[PDB]
RNA sequence: GGAGACGACGGCGGGGGCCCCGGGCAGAGUUCUCUUUUCUUCUUAACGGUCUAUCACCCUGGAAACAGUUUGUCUGGAGAUAGGGUUUAAUGGCCGGAAGAGCCCGACACUUCUGUCGGGUCCGGUGCGCUCUCGACGUCCCUUGAAAAUCCGCGGGAGGGAAUAAUUCUCACGCCAGGUCGUACUCAUAACCGCAGCAGGUCCCCAAGGUGAACAGCCUCUGGUUGAUAGAACAAUGUAGAUAAGGGAAGUCGGCAAAAUAGAUCCGUAACUUCGGGAAAAGGAUUGGCUCUAAGGGUUGGGCACGUGCGUGCGGUUAACAACCAACUUAGAACUGGUACGGACAGGGGGAAUCUGACUGUCUAAUUAAAACAUAGCAUUGCG
RNA sequence: GAAGCCAGAGGAAACUCUGGUGGAGGCUCGCAGCGGUUCUGACGUGCAAAUCGAUCGUCAAAUCUGAGCAUGGGGGCGAAA
C-alpha cells in the first residue's frame, strides 16, 4: 500500500479573509470522487487542515494533483475568485494560491 | 505608428504565425522603437509581445462517436454508403481466415496433436474452403481424432 | 565521436600529442560521469559510474592536458 | 525432430541472457581497470619511456 | 468568450488593474484597507 | 568480371514519418449545472560502434502413407522436410554524438546595459489508415524497356622483399592542401506572357481532423487573408436562384428547358448475341435513434529418471485447458420519435424500335466532333 | 470478374456440376488532370482580338505533360481538316 501527500496552500488569501479554508474543505469532501462516485472517501482519502491556511490530503489510490488543481479552480470559479486567484504548483505535490500580477493604475 | 515590421519580427522570434502575435496596444510607441530582433526578444521577455494560444479543435465528439460505433450504434442500412466490399474486403477476410487456419495447423503439428499426413490433408481442405473458422476446423479435427480412435479400437 | 571502453586506451589517447583539451560531464540523474577528450579527428568519451575513484581518475590523467568541468548551461 | 514454439522462445531467452551477462562482465572489467588505474598510467609512462 | 474563432488570452499574461481588484474584492466584502493591496501592487 | 545501369501494372510483408488511443508532470481554458474534464510541450541529426533483421548459400541426412508451403501453387533424389550454421540488406534496439542542445513551467532581478537561478522533458498501445522507402512474388509485350565518365574484385606472376634486420602492409593514429561562378526576392486574381497590377495561360515537391467507399461535396486546426469604388432605396425590364392549387405536353418545328431517378442491403431481371455480354436491364422490399444478443482473433504455458539452467532416455496428445491482451466488420432482436430516416451534401430517368459507323482513338486553335480520318482484318502490285 | 489454382460431388477415363481463390481487359461508374457536347445561357466598344457558368466526353491507355534535340516555304509536318 502506497500513500501520497498533497498540500494546498492558501495562506495569503486565508489571512486576507478572501479564501475560506473550511468551506474549501467541505467542498473537497463533497466533490472528490473515488471509483467515479462522490461521497466514497472512506479510508482511501483523508482531508485535514494543518493550519496557516493549508489543506493536507492523504491518498492511497492514484489521486492526482491535476485533479486537485481542477477542483481548486472549480471552487475559485464558484467563489468568483477565478479571475483574481491563481493556483501554481510550487513543489512536488504542493499547490499555492496567490494573486495575479497587479498593476497600479 | 506602423507595426508591420514589428509583427513580422515578433512572429519570427516566437516561431508562430503573424496571426498568433499579440502586440500591446497601450505601448505602441515602445513597440515601434524596437527595430531589431534583440529588442523584440526584450519586449517578449517584458511581456509586451506574447504568443496567443491555438484555437480549439476538440476530439470529444469524435471519441464519443467512436465508442458508439464500437458498441454497435450508427451501423444501419441508412448509415452505409459504400458497398460491402468497399467497407470490408472479401479478400482481406479470406487472407485473415487462411492465416488463422494455417497458424492453427502449424501449432497443432508442432505440438503433436495431429500428424504430418493429417496436417497436409487439412491444409488442402482449408485452402479449398472447407472450414469457415477456427472453431469449425477444431471440431473437424476432433471428429477426425474420434474416428481414428474408433478405427484403432475396432482393429 | 567515439566511445572508449578501455581505461588503458583512454590514458594513451589523453597522452597523445593531439589531445587539445578534456572535459568532465556529470549526470546525476543517470548517476554517471563522462570524460571527453578532444583530439584532431575524434572526440573520445569514456563513460563511468559516478564514484570517488572515478573523480580520482583526474590525478591519473596527464597534468599538461587541461581538464574543465562542464557547466550547467552552455552559454554562447 | 521439429522443435516447438516454447523451445524457440527458450533459445531466444538464452541468447538474451548471454548478451546481458557479457555486458555485465564488460562493465565489471572496466570497473576493475578503473580500480587499477594508477598502475596502468605507470605502465603506459614506462612503455613510452 | 469567443472560443469558436480564437482562444482566450491567459490571465497570467495580463496584468490585473488594482482598481478593478479593489472593486471586486470590495463587493465581495473584504476590507482591503486592512490588508494593504497598494503595497502588493507593482508599478 | 561486377557496379554505374534502368519498363509498366497488381496484390502481400518489413521500416521511418504522419494520423489515432491510454497513463503521468507542468501550464492554459470551461465551470448555472455536468465534466478525475478539453487543449498544449514531452524532441534527438549527420557521422560511428555494437547486437540483430526476407532472399539466398553451406553441413548432416535421404523423402510415397509424398511432403514443405503463399492471399495468390510453387519447390524437392539436379537432395526436399527437419536440425544446425554462413551471409546481401536498417529509415530496427542500445551506446557515443547528447543534454551541455532545443522545448515547457516557476521564482527573483531589471532606467537601460542586461539577465540570473531552480524543476522537468516520462511510460505504453493499436491499425485492410495516409505517405515515402525496401523486399520477395506475379502479370503483359509481333513493345523486352540508354550510354559514357568513374570505382572495385579476380586471373596472371613480372618485379620487389628479412635477421648490417627488412617491409613497395587497401590496419589505427598523426602532417599538408582544396581555386572560379551562381546564391536577395516573385513564381502569380499585382514581381512571367497576353499593349495593363488583364476572371486567360504557365513545369513540380510537402498535404492535418470529422462525415463518407473516397486527395467527392460540406464543416474545422496550423498557416494565410479579410484584397478586389462606396452609401441609400427596393419601380419596370433583365441576370442568377426558387415555389406554386386543378389538369398533366392541350405548349412548341421539335418535351428546348425544368421536373422526376439517383447511395447502400435484399428479391428479381426479357428479347437479342460474335456466348464474352445485354445488366445497375425491367419491376419490387427496406434504411433514423436507443438498448442488447451472437459470430468472426493474438500471445504465453505440459509430466518423470539421471548428469548437471541445459543434455539425454522415456512417457502424452481433452492445452478440447488456464492467464493476459486487442480491433473492426457482419448478422439477429426488443424498445422508441416521425410529415421527412442515403433527412444537408452527394447522387443512373427508364423502356420499344429504325438509320448509321465495328469497337477504344483522332481532326477543321477562333462558327461544322460527324456516316469524316485512323484502326485490327482482308486483297493486289514491285523488289534477291 | 479472363486465364491459372484449391476443395467437394460425379464420370472407366476425357470431361461435367457446385463452392471458393485469383485479379486480366486499348472493360466500366467516377475525383484531379486533358478535352470541348449542349444551353432561344452570361458576355458582345467583354475580365478576354475566343473569356465565364451549368451540363457533357475521357480518366491506366492510340492517357497528360516539361526540358534538350531534329524537320524550314518551290519547303516542312499532317490518325488528311
Amino acid at each position: 500500500k502506497v500513500t501520497k501527500k498533497f498540500i494546498i496552500n492558501a495562506s495569503q488569501p486565508a489571512s486576507d479573509k478572501i479564501f475560506d479554508v473550511s468551506a474549501f474543505e467541505k467542498f473537497l469532501n463533497e466533490r472528490i470522487k473515488v471509483d467515479g462516485r462522490v461521497g466514497n472517501l472512506g479510508d482511501v482519502i483523508k482531508i485535514s487542515q494543518i493550519g496557516d491556511g493549508k489543506v493536507e490530503i492523504i491518498a492511497h489510490n492514484d489521486l492526482s494533483g491535476r485533479y486537485l488543481k481542477y477542483l481548486t479552480k472549480k471552487f475559485l470559479k464558484k467563489m468568483q475568485l477565478r479571475d483574481w486567484l491563481r493556483v501554481v504548483a510550487t513543489s512536488k505535490g504542493v499547490y499555492e494560491l496567490k494573486f495575479y500580477n497587479i498593476v497600479n493604475d | 505608428v506602423n507595426l508591420r515590421t514589428q509583427k513580422r519580427l515578433a512572429a519570427s522570434v516566437l516561431g508562430c504565425g503573424e496571426g498568433k502575435v499579440w502586440l500591446d496596444p497601450n505601448e505602441v510607441s515602445e513597440i515601434s522603437n524596437a527595430n531589431s530582433r534583440q529588442s523584440i526578444r526584450k519586449l517578449v521577455a517584458d511581456g509586451l509581445i506574447i504568443k496567443k494560444p491555438v484555437t480549439m479543435h476538440s476530439r470529444s465528439r469524435a471519441r464519443e462517436l467512436n465508442l458508439a460505433r464500437r458498441i454497435g450504434r450508427h451501423r444501419g442500412f441508412g448509415k452505409r454508403k459504400g458497398t460491402a466490399d468497399a467497407r470490408m474486403p472479401q479478400q482481406v477476410l479470406w487472407m485473415r481466415r487462411q492465416r488463422v487456419l494455417r497458424r492453427l495447423l502449424v501449432k497443432y503439428r508442432a505440438s503433436g496433436k495431429i500428424d504430418k499426413h493429417l496436417y497436409h490433408e487439412l491444409y488442402h481442405l482449408a485452402k479449398g474452403n472447407t472450414f469457415k473458422h477456427k472453431r469449425a476446423l477444431v471440431e473437424h479435427i476432433h471428429r477426425a481424432k474420434a474416428e481414428k480412435a474408433r478405427e484403432r479400437q475396432i482393429k | 565521436p567515439q566511445e572508449v571502453s578501455d581505461i588503458k586506451k583512454f590514458i594513451e589517447i589523453c597522452r597523445r600529442k593531439d589531445a587539445s583539451s578534456a572535459r568532465i560531464k556529470k549526470n546525476p540523474k543517470t548517476q554517471q560521469i563522462k570524460f571527453k577528450v578532444r583530439c584532431q579527428r575524434f572526440l573520445y568519451t569514456l563513460v563511468l559510474k559516478d564514484s570517488d575513484k572515478a573523480e580520482k581518475l583526474k590525478q591519473s590523467l596527464p597534468p599538461n592536458l587541461q581538464i574543465k568541468d562542464v557547466p550547467k548551461r552552455n552559454k554562447r | 525432430r521439429r522443435k516447438t514454439k516454447a523451445e524457440r522462445n527458450r533459445i531466444k531467452r538464452r541468447k538474451e541472457e548471454e548478451r546481458k551477462r557479457k555486458h555485465e562482465e564488460a562493465m565489471k572489467r572496466k570497473q576493475q581497470q578503473l580500480e587499477q588505474a594508477k598502475k596502468i598510467a605507470a605502465e603506459v609512462e614506462e612503455r613510452e619511456r | 468568450k469567443s472560443l469558436k474563432n480564437r482562444a482566450i488570452i491567459p490571465r497570467k499574461a495580463v496584468k490585473k488593474p488594482l482598481s478593478q481588484l479593489e472593486d471586486h474584492l470590495d463587493q465581495l466584502g473584504v476590507d482591503t484597507e486592512a490588508i494593504g493591496l497598494r503595497a502588493r501592487a507593482q508599478t
